[PDB]
């Protein structure tokens, strides 16, 4: 039995749940009903008197590590470090055991803050700091002197794919597509945010999004430019130099991708994976049906395979579900960032950001923060990886040019054409 | 056996196709949307008082990732081409994907629908734009985000168009 109920505050609407469960004996009287009060929305004011109150680490669990990951979607870092220090400024003059007990948890707040989001703090923040710190001065409280340490501190040839152990290529690509997984900015990937971009005056609107996408783009690209025999030498739709290929060398070419994009899975690079799937399931490499009918039939089962992992089916409930001869080599993973862009999107549309009163809608920052938090911790796991640069295969990768989609559909029909 | 209608979205990333996914799939419970669901994207409708299902597979975020939409449309039953009205970069592009689905099908009579989405700063006219669609043996429907106007009809008018072709042997 669960009994729920909403109450209002200041500026702010909390639900309150309640549900009492059965005991662990069956004779025993009844343990406490699990209690739950929750900020549902508000206005700015009134959230950061709800993350500096005591009672919220125990009661709203999520509130605090939700409002820090998502605030730059209603408001900017300096300004909610601002209203921290507005508020404990105003407790300056309150009884000293209540502003001992805020400050203790503006520490904490703060902490956590810099602890999982650092790329938050900056220049921007020089005046908000130099408050705190003067607070804390003349507050006389006495890690606090930790938190003040640590926050001052803030052509080639596509052919010779071949030439290289699919295992070394595999691993390769995971190191860029690690690195690039670790600057992602979670907070940039937020509907409101990326769903703009492409608004006049967002061109430099998430940079550290469009580099994850821009390094899927270069290894789809390498895939359809070394299949065919193709290098792009301009923006224009002839000017590729071709080499000669049989159906039996470039099926040599489609298995050897085969087995890369099969090395990424074991690396649980996935991004790279649907990556490499895609590229050979396009249209200028899905016609090339003579090239596939070369192709082994371990090659095709496994490619098969590699196929079914990423279907849109189900909303992609397979590559979704995943993510839930070598030495030491370090466990990591890097998804496919897509499927989070469209959740955040369709989750951007599915609510607006305020109510008609004008409170900050909070419902929507907590299922947003749903995704980001999940891929806070993949970012967590991807640390875990341990590899190398092996600079002739990253020479290799980055005087590689894609073709366009002109050229590869153009090249596609020279090098078989239609029956 | 139980018909499943599949309906691809294309269109630039800001004519809020997230918006036309969502208001046709919910109604009055469009908060209780959740993203990662396997359902989410799958609607029991009654069309025509037969019983079917529908699939939305929708590029937004995804409309910059190089190859993805090749297999989207390969193969996909029903194409919504949407474009907003007030603005020409988008209305532009309309021909990019209409040649980028025929790249991969080789069907030009391919259940297909024009669409306008979003009046007081519209760029583009009624005339110009249906001097696109017709032309392209389609018809043309003009659909409002928020007001639920013309939502319901785009999504049945191509599930009618699919229904059409899957008879056709």
């Amino acid at each position: 039995s669960v009994s729920v109920w909403d109450e209002e505050e200041d500026g702010a609407t909390f639900t309150v749940t309640s549900r009492q469960y059965r005991p662990l004996d069956p004779l025993a009287p009844l343990p406490p009903p699990r209690s739950s009060r929750r900020l549902r929305a508000g206005t700015l004011e009134a959230l950061v008197r709800h993350l500096l109150d005591a009672r919220t680490a125990g009661a709203d669990m999520m509130f605090t590590p939700a409002l820090l990951a998502t605030h730059r979607a209603f408001t900017s870092t300096p300004a909610l470090f601002g209203l921290v220090a507005d508020r404990l400024e105003a407790l300056e003059s309150y009884p000293p055991g209540e502003l001992e007990r805020t400050t203790g948890v503006a520490i904490s707040v703060l902490s956590t803050w810099l602890a999982s989001h650092p790329e938050d703090f900056g220049s921007e923040v020089k005046g908000q700091l130099d408050r705190l710190e003067s607070f804390l001065l003349r507050t006389g409280y006495a890690g606090s002197a930790d938190l003040i340490r640590n926050l001052r501190a803030r052509p080639a040839d596509p052919t010779d794919v071949l030439v290289f152990l699919a295992d070394h290529l595999a691993e390769q690509l995971t190191l860029l597509d690690a690195e690039l997984f670790l600057n992602l900015i979670p907070s940039q990937c937020l509907g409101g945010l990326w769903g703009h971009r492409d608004r006049p005056g967002h061109s430099h609107l998430c940079p550290s999004v469009r580099a994850t996408v821009t390094q899927f783009n270069k290894v789809a690209g390498a895939v359809v430019s070394s299949v065919l025999g193709a290098t792009s030498i301009g923006e224009g739709p002839r000017e590729v130099t071709v080499r000669p290929l049989r159906p039996p060398q470039r099926a040599r070419l489609l298995e050897k991708w085969i087995r890369v994009a099969e090395e990424c899975r074991l690396l649980r690079n996935f991004s790279s994976v649907y990556a490499v799937v895609s590229a050979l399931q396009s249209s200028p490499i899905h016609r090339l049906r003579a090239a596939w009918g070369e192709t082994t039939r371990d090659s095709l089962r496994v490619f098969s395979s590699l196929c079914q992992i990423f279907s849109e089916e189900d909303n992609y409930s397979q590559s979704r579900e995943l993510l839930t001869r070598s030495g030491f080599r370090g466990g990591g993973v890097v998804p496919y960032l897509g499927t989070f862009l469209k959740d955040l999107v369709m989750l951007d549309a599915a609510s607006k950001d305020e109510l008609e009163n004008g409170y900050i809608n909070f419902d929507k920052r907590r299922k947003e923060f749903a995704i980001l938090s999940e891929l806070l911790r993949l970012q967590k796991e991807c640390r875990g990886y341990d590899l190398r640069p092996n600079s002739d295969i990253q020479q290799w990768l980055q005087g590689l040019q894609p073709l366009t989609e002109a050229q590869s559909h153009r090249v596609s029909c020279e090098v078989e054409p239609p029956g | 056996g139980p018909a499943l209608h599949k309906v691809i979205m294309v269109g630039s990333g800001g004519v809020g196709k997230s918006a036309l996914t969502l208001q046709f799939m919910y109604d009055e419970f469009v908060e209780d949307y959740e993203p990662t669901k396997a359902d989410s994207y799958r609607k029991k409708v009654v069309l025509d008082g037969e019983e079917v299902q529908i699939d939305i597979l929708d590029t937004a975020g995804q409309e910059d990732y190089a190859a993805i939409r090749d297999n989207y449309f390969r193969s996909g039953e029903g194409f919504l081409c949407v474009f907003s009205i007030t603005d020409d970069e988008s209305f532009q592009a309309t021909q990019e994907f209409r040649e980028q689905i025929l790249r991969v099908k080789n069907d030009e009579s391919i259940p297909f629908l024009l669409v306008g989405n979003k009046n007081d700063k519209r760029k583009v006219p009624l005339s110009e734009c249906q001097l696109r669609a017709q032309q392209w043996a389609v018809p043309y429907v003009e659909t409002s985000a928020k007001t639920r106007e013309n939502v319901d009809k785009v999504f049945f008018d191509l599930m009618r168009e699919i229904r059409s072709r899957k008879t056709e042997d």
